[PDB]
């Protein structure tokens, strides 16, 4: 809609959009892998990692004010910027997610 | 007033993405060496105990044969 409508979102909108873009990518990848395990066998990794996924939705619930389908994206940029103190939590998850995925 | 948007003093400290999967050093062939070693113990001890049990066997047959008449 932006492209066709000749608009650019302000920079901070673009950055937030990127952030939650790659966060969401972390979601869909961790799901695809884990559920690919559970389908094949391997009952547990589904559990270990979807715990962290629950932390991810714990982020969304602060951000957009709902769990999963809440939009938080518009044409001409996102609305309702992050609640004060969110990026701390984002940082904290991103800190040791590396350890857990290596697990 | 001032603006309440998030970003703190820069950098949030470092973060480590890269993969790490280290540390197993017990494995040369030497794993075979310790396992095969354990076998080499088992056959020793078990050898001894079977010899002893044969000794007992003869002794028991001696009980019976002394009984027979």
């Amino acid at each position: 809609v932006e492209k066709l409508l000749n608009i650019q979102p302000p920079p901070r909108a673009q950055w937030i959009r990127v952030l939650f873009g790659e966060i969401t990518r972390l979601l869909n990848h961790i799901m695809a892998v884990t559920t690919h395990a559970l389908d094949i066998g391997a009952m547990t990794p589904f559990f270990w990692m979807f715990e962290e996924r629950e932390k991810m939705f714990e982020f969304y619930e602060r951000v957009s004010g709902a769990r999963m389908h809440a939009a938080y994206v518009r044409p001409g940029g996102v609305h309702q910027d992050l609640p004060l103190g969110l990026m701390d939590d984002i940082y904290e998850f991103s800190k040791n997610f590396s350890l857990r995925i290596d697990e | 007033k001032v603006k309440q948007d998030m970003p703190p003093v820069g950098g949030y400290g470092p973060i480590d993405y890269k993969r790490n999967l280290p540390r197993r050093g017990l494995s040369g062939y030497s794993m075979f060496a310790v396992g095969i070693g354990a076998l080499l113990f088992g056959y020793w001890s078990m050898m001894r105990w079977n010899r002893e049990r044969r000794r007992l066997q003869i002794e028991d047959f001696e009980a019976r044969i002394a009984l027979m008449p």
